[PDB]
């Protein structure tokens, strides 16, 4: 029962220069977010950043390739570098209720997969999350996926800014009453 | 016991009262899955969710779960998601095609109809197949929109809308090629009650007019705008329907609202050019002004609530007192520009889902107030709905039926006057209008 | 209040009928801790759990905890895991030994026999202690199998069992030396109603013979063979007890799901050889060629169900209407072959666990149906129990009692009947045999 | 319903017997947040937690969430944190200081005294403002805590109180500067019953003179001492009072207690030297003897309780029949050296916070004893409140009062006695001392 | 109170290199397991495989021997390449109901920790996990524990065998209504 | 808005044998506790711990400084090593309640960020964690945080000692009954 995987050699293995820089941007990336330091963070997304969060369905198996939301389809994220300014303006905002008191998240990332692309110095990676959010009194969110990136060497802070980021989360209907986060 | 005397004095639409118990009572609760959601018409979605033979759609009617499903003919059918034998749910997926639906427990087999066709050893082990299928909603559709209710006694869907059909007309009747859902629909799950909900996109752009939006209009202004530079919109109007509790309110004349949310490609479309003016004539019959129009927020009573300048529609599934879904969706005109369609994906994503500029702090709100509603004093006093009592009429120049100002729980005051109707009167033909 | 009227509306065995509510109500349920659980007899072990002196297990009985504790004169003793003082939990593990037991609370001191012994400061602060140790159960054992009673009115364990010992001892009674536990006792949560697992294992070969296991057999047939190569059986009887709830079905001749359930070494051990023809001469005073019964399901009103040519047996614990909790083991002759003691104890875990492959797809099944319970209109209908209405026999000539086919619902309309009695008839002097 | 008769026979205190139900019922809880929570004066703070006008904190009354505000004119209000608009919480934040406070949905605007003052678009849409604030509770102040009660028809605070008075003392009145809080109010959840928690600090003493505590005693002997040589306190006294439910249990020069909870230098300042003798002069007119209380316990019924020697405060608020949340602070002298209040700061975070020594087996009770009334025969039979029953004396010559040994019940009678009081007797007039 | 580890030599750090190596290994497994890619997962396992998940229940800490279920006890899982074949039969099945529709997971790997055994490139390791499985509409399962492996280095795609695993999972009763996932 | 942090260079980074040294030290620390060596993981103790929990409070963000509690006030934990000495000797105790019969936990740890100080040996650390508490027949318990340490390199049997710990956990109020565990 074979698939067409088979045929393909495994990509070449990051090295382990590489592997712990990577490992070390997102759980600076990580730190970022849970302290809740927005405009620092924005700073790490390229201005051709696709912020993509796709829906996910119950599908029967022979039914696949439905499982998720397609390109002109709605998604709970689908953002470009505009779009992500506001949302940084909102939640960095005094009036922005839903994050004023701030909630209280914080981001494990493990499984962190690097593969080197044929363009020098960009990187896509694949890594798992859980994403713990606590809110107010006794709201917990928990949140886990996937995360696929585009990283790019940068000089930033952090040395790699995000081209691309699309995050596939392990849920159909959304538990939580909102993503006042970022993942 | 809830007496019709007792249910009758959980609203005064004369003082512009509401006592709080509405939604936070289990008992109260259990009538509206039977007064209210068991014979309501509920949306369920739109013609193109399921455009072929045996595309179909699994949702929700209160709590209740059902299969929306085309047909041959080119009918839709909606039947009840459960086997008569044990209780089985027959269709387990989302969505997706169907040349006919087997149970999983025992193999019960349906045709995409709803019709029992096979009981495996039936000749063995046996009862009339034809007399055992999964319960039939009535489905009446309004230019695009599907709707669904249970109950044989109750009005038509024309009748049921009424005079509320002009407003949905602006967002449902714009283009002779109708619209078309935009793929995906967003479920989410927020802990209070539905009223508030319904209620909020019923009547209340007050909350959007004041605090509760101040957030979400500075993600949408430009860089170089900050709030003191924002327009804030007073002109506009508020509709409470003739009967059945329905609702829109609308800004007039004031883009700016509109500008933050939507962008400058939508609303250039939606006010000026060819498609607005053929929208305008389309309308006409209405003499309603609708390039004008900049700006709506509508429920039709209890659960189907949409924002024809955005399109962002919406469904409240109950989840007891203390909890609903969100089912959210959005429409295009069919023959809109790809340029315009896409500002209308975008834009809704950024603002109307869970993770929206607008919609975190919506539910914010809700989430506390059915927090407070567990205290004791919490739900001993009533509630304020008080907000432009006798201030409409059906003269209106530019919208028909009983019309007053954008800041007003007018529209409110008659859903919720709508609410304890159907929760106090059990017969029909008290009821309908 | 539901009345005694209205509750015997809740099941008509004559039309097959039962009110979906019986699965879902709130009240029913607490109704249901006095009414059943609270007088009926309640399997909580096997002998080889507690074999030596205070050797305890911490189980329940509904949502009372209890500890069944062998006793120095080699009875067993169970009594209620509660101190009177006020309420801590005595026996505060899972099993084990124990010399005597303390409240960690106040340390109230008992013997192994549920005695209050000591009271710390008795003679400062008081009282007899002798009228304050924990409640007491009766206590009775089935060839092996302990189950207990709190009601000192309801019929002794054999007058309870009646007719349906003999399918009790297909398993239970096949050598001199008895049976024994597998040690470990599984136990994992399924958020649906217990009668669905009561009624499953009592009456339902109907979702093994169809849809349900389709894949748990794919799993267990040779890697060479597929699903249209399989022989799934359609021969067999279902037994419903003369009283008390009880049924069993089984197949006759036909050993395909034995076979890919229990393997070859399991299926000739059951069936032919030196044990087998044993079984069948210490089972000869039932008149029943057990040899020729290959695979079979059996549950004792309330909640004793269990497997017999698998011996898996399941305790379901009931945690509200809309939950239990699954407590499983497996029994084996005491005398078999380690070879084949062996098999019983890889093929259990392989089909029955929490991570069976055929327990997966048992619990799926529930888990919807539930669910859909919460919906209004999914209770407004009876479900269908009408299988086999009619054709059940009492004077077959190889299996005694009330006898029909193995796809039956007779054995499930004995079930709901025997509860509506239970919850109906308040006393043994009505109820009893 | 509940009958005042039968409410009346769930407590029995001169047969010392309790009725397991009045910690599980859910009719029961509801009917505590009306006639006990609803009417009771409950513990929100310290004075010194809003020293500053405009300081605040959000706690609760029951389930209702309230807002302790300090004033100008340096009083403190206390009123519901609900918006009379549409229910929403007006101050959002655990404490601060707000000069004043604006509700996030439609932006109806209060002083820091609750008064609405501005209502946007209040001459377009609209009533008296004054009457549409959030609703008010009475405040009173004892010796620095702030009380709150939402009955007008209520007994003053002092009376209230009445002789249980001096047993506050001991902790609250020791010098002329009186007490402060330590900065931090630590919040947990456990889910039991509010009654176990505060009838524990009402009441029980035996559970740490016995099993509970032997570990946490062990944590805070010297390392080169085991268990058996820690000393076992017996010696000591029970008040229970004249009114209220109130009462305190304490030991009587046996220091073994104290200085393996708060060490040898809250021992030494509690017992020795010149605040030791500055206390007990203090209070002379009480005739106690405080440098001899060594470690002592302590609710004002409803749910404010406490601890004197190591001044650990508590508020338990109810939520629902099964659960509560645990508030707790610490209260040091204001002019204790600094050496003394970190004694006491480390000493409460060591023992009392949800990490504490002791904490992690109060809660490890009340925890299983909640789960076990689950059951139905949990819940059949009474618990046992017989300790001391007939032994307490009016006229002892140390301490004030109805007192007896430091090991009874007689305060835990008192305290359901006057919790079926206010359960059963709908008016003040009969209910007030 | 001394216990007699005390008399052990802490046991060798693996190197660099062979803990990236193994990391990526079940980082890789991961992704399998979590895209569904049963067959290929199953690729993995050694024919040897001894796939073992004991019960776990409550005990005093005096009858702490008594903790988990025996050799001869029932268990969870106690599975051979064999019955495991059976299990991705059922679980790639158009009529297995649990798993079709599919489940959502994510497993969570870290805590790696490499010892070699006395046979070069076979490797004993122990790691932490949270597997996050969400089903149909609403349904959560969160599970967390560690897994005690043997592995050796194979000429596969990912470079290791996996010949004997043990699963401990913190948890005595499951909480989850069935166990449809792989550890 | 800018921040003063725009001002800082970013810290240097850790080696990649030390990176491996201090996480091989976290998941042996959290083996330790998991697998209830009490007695062994006190021994990493250094003598001048200060191990510390502060609350954490909803704020609004214009009083931001006041979220955790401060030096004088109370906290969930606030020890040093005689004090935890006392707790390590009650939850070993066949009489501590609480933890007879033991919890299960699982420590995850991962997001590593490992600062050398100005003493050469001594290890500032930022790591994040998701603690997995199972109590008894149901209960659940699930913890999130950040974990602020000091480490000193020692001749212990994982070869640092922890000079310092902060834990930041994501709660305001305790969803937990008790904080039975340690962090
Ligand atoms: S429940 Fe559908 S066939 Fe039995
Ligand atoms: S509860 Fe058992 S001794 Fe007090
Ligand atoms: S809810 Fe307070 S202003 Fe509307
Ligand atoms: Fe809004
Ligand atoms: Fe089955
Ligand atoms: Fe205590």
């Amino acid at each position: 029962p074979h698939f067409f995987k088979t045929f393909e050699w495994p990509s070449k293995a990051a090295g382990l220069e590489l592997q712990n820089e990577i490992e070390q941007f997102y759980y600076r990336e990580a730190q970022l977010l849970d302290h809740r330091a927005y405009e620092a963070w924005f700073a790490l997304l390229d201005k051709d950043i696709h912020y993509f969060m796709p829906l996910r369905t119950n599908r029967m198996i022979r039914e696949g390739e439905l499982e998720y939301s397609g390109d002109q389809d709605l998604a709970h994220f689908d953002e470009t570098h505009e779009t992500m300014y506001g949302r940084i303006r909102k939640v960095t905002s005094d009036v922005g209720w839903a994050e004023n008191p701030p909630s209280r998240t914080r981001h494990l990332v493990s499984n962190v997969i690097v593969k080197e692309t044929a363009t020098p110095d960009t990187f896509e990676v694949n890594s798992a999350f859980i994403l713990y959010r606590n809110r107010l009194e006794r709201q917990v969110d928990i949140f886990a996926g996937e995360r696929r990136d585009v990283l790019r060497r940068a000089d930033n802070n952090l040395g790699f800014s995000i081209a691309k980021r699309t995050i596939l989360l392990d849920a159909s209907t959304l538990l939580s009453n909102n993503l006042s986060m970022f993942f | 016991n809830w007496t019709p005397e007792a249910i009758r004095g959980l609203v005064d639409q004369e003082k512009g009262l509401l006592d709080p118990r509405i939604y936070a009572d289990q008992s109260l609760y259990e009538l509206e899955l039977e007064r209210v959601f068991g014979r309501s018409w509920l949306l369920l979605g739109h013609e193109s969710h399921v455009p072929e033979t045996g595309d179909f759609l699994a949702t929700y009617m209160g709590e209740d779960p059902v299969v929306m499903v085309r047909q041959k003919d080119k009918s839709i059918k909606v039947f009840l998601n459960q086997c008569r034998h044990r209780g089985m749910r027959i269709c387990r997926s989302d969505a997706g095609n169907a040349k006919a639906f087997t149970c999983s427990y025992h193999g019960w087999a349906y045709d995409i109809a709803g019709k029992l066709v096979n009981v495996p050893f039936e000749k063995e082990a046996f009862f009339d197949k034809a007399e055992w299928g999964p319960l039939q909603a009535r489905v009446a559709t309004y230019k695009g929109l599907v709707f669904a209710n249970w109950d044989v006694q109750a009005p038509d869907l024309e009748t049921y809308l009424g005079d509320a059909r002009p407003y949905m007309d602006v967002m449902l009747d714009r283009t002779p090629a109708g619209t078309v859902a935009i793929g995906g629909m967003q479920k989410w799950v927020i802990p209070c009650n539905w009223k508030f909900a319904a209620e909020q996109f019923c009547s209340d752009m007050y909350h959007a007019g004041t605090t509760t939006h101040l957030s979400g209009i500075l993600a949408g202004i430009p860089p170089e705008m900050d709030l003191s530079q924002a327009q804030i919109p007073t002109k506009g109007n508020q509709f409470r329907a003739a009967w059945g509790g329905h609702g829109s309110g609308w800004y007039v004349d004031e883009p700016g609202s509109l500008l933050a949310v939507m962008g400058p490609k939508v609303t250039q479309y939606w006010t000026e050019g060819p498609a607005a003016e053929l929208a305008e004539q389309r309308l006409g019959h209405t003499g309603m002004p609708v390039r004008r129009m900049v700006g709506q927020h509508m429920t039709i009573f209890p659960t189907c609530s949409f924002l024809p300048a955005m399109n962002n529609i919406r469904i409240w599934h109950p989840r007891g007192p203390n909890e609903i879904e969100v089912w959210a969706f959005t429409l295009v005109d069919a023959d809109a520009p790809a340029e315009i369609k896409e500002e209308y994906r975008r834009h809704n994503i950024r603002n109307f889902s869970a993770g929206g500029v607008f919609e975190q702090d919506d539910g914010e709100n809700w989430v506390e107030i059915q927090k407070g509603l567990r205290g004791y004093k919490a739900k001993s006093q009533p509630l304020n709905a008080q907000m432009g009592l006798g201030r409409s009429q059906t003269g209106h120049p530019d919208f028909p039926g009983n019309v007053g100002y954008v800041y007003a729980e007018e529209a409110a005051r008659g859903m919720y006057h709508h609410w304890m109707r159907m929760m106090s009167e059990p017969s029909w033909a008290t009821l309908k209008p």
